[PDB]
């Protein structure tokens, strides 16, 4: 019964930065992995970047050196750097939070999802 | 009579009863040694004038020991010569002529117990038996030295005495088809739940996970539990004896020990696999992989086979003593016998380990969950409430046992059988227990009701 409120979207040029933000709303426990997602016209849910609650994180190969994840101090926020922006970049992007309450799996958050335009 | 269903009122399953089969010398509440059903070797502190006296009975070097069939043979020739020893009194008779068939076996019972000069004393108790008093021999007899020595007993013989029915022992028959139903409910509940685990895994591709990989081998062994060794045990206990012979009696305790080393070394893996999902996931996504994983189930069953047919089948877990070699001569005995040597290392391999390593593992995840990037919310309270239930059940289930399985072993006849067996079940339902603890994920609830179209 948590909210992920996100944050950052919009259109933006070819090479142009760009800045996502997820607010986690609620309860969630110590142990987690909070990380963004996307969908690409015509392709399956890619995992584009997700940071562990400690501290480690964990990139996609076709946007490593590009994007960076991090994350607020108590707020459970979470800041999605995108730099040098490519027309393949275009997709929905989906907030993300990996929950490991009951220990033996992991309950999944997701958000409401933005649109990122990329112009060719 | 045309009697032939189960329970007929008589002297002989009385006293089984009332004193239990017992083939190695033994003492009573007293101090006397006792073998068999109740059979008084001798009054002497010496265990060797007992087994001089046994040897003497028997017909030969008994070293402590007889068969079931000796036993038997005892428990009778004593019946039969405390009735003998009822008609050639003076005092025994005329009351054992005036009492029914019931009342009878009582006064039987007590000769057997007590001789036939210790129930001749009972004057007055058997004046008031004579003229048909019951109750006031009932209150009189609760007077006496026996009715303190062995108030138990004595208070099942004085209410035959009393009612003049088996009221006080036909209630024992019921808790075994009472007790008997409970373990065709475990059965039928360990073979459910673990197939219906294996069915979700292996139909649904988006149950195809590491973690996942591993319930599939708990579920295994826990189906293998539930279908091997529980039914045959139940069947062993039941029946009182075993009918499938020596080679099966011990392929079945090979798959008993097989099973419950796997089901626990698994848990194990399974609290370590989490451990390193939880704390370092991006480690553990890239490091263990399927094949990796399915390499530690291979293990993990090497290692259960080892400490299970292995030195079974090659009779290394065998016991020395006299009962033990007995046992492993009579094709209708399938009696758990071994050294200390198998014990030790078995309980320490199949428990011991996993238990120390679950409980680091689990203790590090409560302690390192402490001091990650973070108000005493609701989601701790349940998460280590989860954790709670997961390592209670687990020792609530598998640790009295394997305290009793090492200390039985120790120290000789400390812990009664009934109790060891008990326990032992009391193991044997956690492979039921897990299905309901390690498949609670979203994932496994829509497998679950997808299987059988709820
Ligand atoms: C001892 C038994 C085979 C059940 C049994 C009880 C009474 C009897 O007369 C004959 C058989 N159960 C073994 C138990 O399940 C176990 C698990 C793991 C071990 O490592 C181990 O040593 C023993
Ligand atoms: C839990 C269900 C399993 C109960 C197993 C009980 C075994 C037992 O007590 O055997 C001795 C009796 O037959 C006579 O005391
Ligand atoms: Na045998």
């Amino acid at each position: 019964q948590v909210q992920l409120q996100e944050s950052g979207g919009g259109l933006v040029q070819a090479g142009g930065s760009l800045r996502l933000s997820c607010a986690a709303s609620g309860s969630i426990f110590a142990l987690n992995i909070m990380g963004w997602y996307r969908q690409a016209p015509g392709k399956q849910r890619e995992l584009v970047a997700a940071i562990h609650s400690g501290g480690t994180t964990n990139y996609a190969n076709s946007v490593k050196g590009r994007f960076t994840i991090s994350r607020d101090n108590a707020a459970n926020t979470v800041y999605l750097q995108m730099n040098s922006l490519k027309p393949e970049d275009t997709a929905v992007y989906y907030c993300n939070v990996k929950d490991f309450g009951a220990i033996i799996y992991d309950y999944d958050y997701w958000g409401q999802g933005t649109q990122v335009t990329v112009s060719s | 009579d045309a009697e032939n269903l189960y329970f007929q009122g008589n002297i002989f399953e009385m006293l089984r009863i009332d004193e239990g089969l017992r083939l190695k010398i033994y003492k009573d509440t007293e101090g006397y040694y006792t073998i068999g059903i109740g059979h008084l070797l001798t009054k002497s502190p010496s265990l060797n004038a007992a087994k001089s006296e046994l040897d003497k009975a028997i017909g030969r070097n008994t070293n402590g020991v007889i068969t079931k069939d000796e036993a038997e043979k005892l428990f009778n020739q004593d019946v039969d010569a405390a009735v003998r020893g009822i008609l050639r009194n003076a005092k025994l008779k005329p009351v054992y002529d005036s009492l029914d068939a019931v009342r009878r076996a009582a006064l039987i019972n007590m000769v057997f117990q007590m001789g036939e000069t210790g129930v001749a004393g009972f004057t007055n108790s058997l004046r008031m038996l004579q003229q048909k008093r019951w109750d006031e021999a009932a209150v009189n007899l609760a007077k006496s030295r026996w009715y303190n020595q062995t108030p138990n007993r004595a208070k099942r013989v004085i209410t035959t005495f009393r009612t003049g029915t088996w009221d006080a022992y036909a209630a024992d028959e019921v808790w075994v088809v009472g007790m008997g139903i409970v373990m065709s409910l475990i059965v039928l509940a360990i073979v459910f739940g673990n197939v219906l685990v294996i069915t979700a895994i292996a139909k649904f591709e988006r149950l195809q996970t590491v973690t996942n990989y591993f319930i599939t081998s708990l579920a295994c062994a826990d189906l293998v539990m539930g279908l091997a060794v529980v039914p045959f045990g139940a069947a062993h206990i039941l029946t009182k004896t075993w009918t499938f012979g020596n080679f099966w009696c011990e392929f079945w305790t090979s798959i008993d020990v097989l099973c419950v080393t796997a089901s626990i070394e698994t848990l194990c893996v399974i609290a370590v696999d989490r451990y390193f999902a939880i704390t370092s996931p991006f480690k553990y996504q890239s490091l263990l992989t399927k094949n990796k994983a399915r390499v530690i189930i291979l293990m993990v069953w090497i290692v259960s086979g080892l400490t299970s047919f292995l030195p079974i089948q090659m009779h290394w877990y065998r016991a020395t003593h006299q009962e033990a070699i007995n046992c492993y001569a009579e094709e209708t005995c399938c009696d758990f016998f071994t050294n200390q040597a198998y014990a030790i290392a078995s309980s320490i391999v199949s428990f011991y380990v996993p238990l120390v390593i679950m409980v680091f593992v689990y203790s590090r995840v409560f302690q390192e969950a402490k001091r990650q990037l973070q108000k005493f919310a609701l989601k701790e309270h349940k998460a280590l409430k989860t954790l709670g239930i997961i390592m209670g059940t687990f020792t609530l289930c598998w640790l009295p046992f394997f305290i009793v399985n090492i200390v039985h072993v120790i120290q000789d006849n400390l812990i009664r059988k009934e109790v060891y067996i008990l326990l032992n079940w009391i193991g044997y339902v956690n492979s039921g227990f897990n299905p309901l603890i390690y498949c609670r994920s979203p994932d496994f609830r829509i497998a679950f009701q997808e299987l059988l179209c709820l």
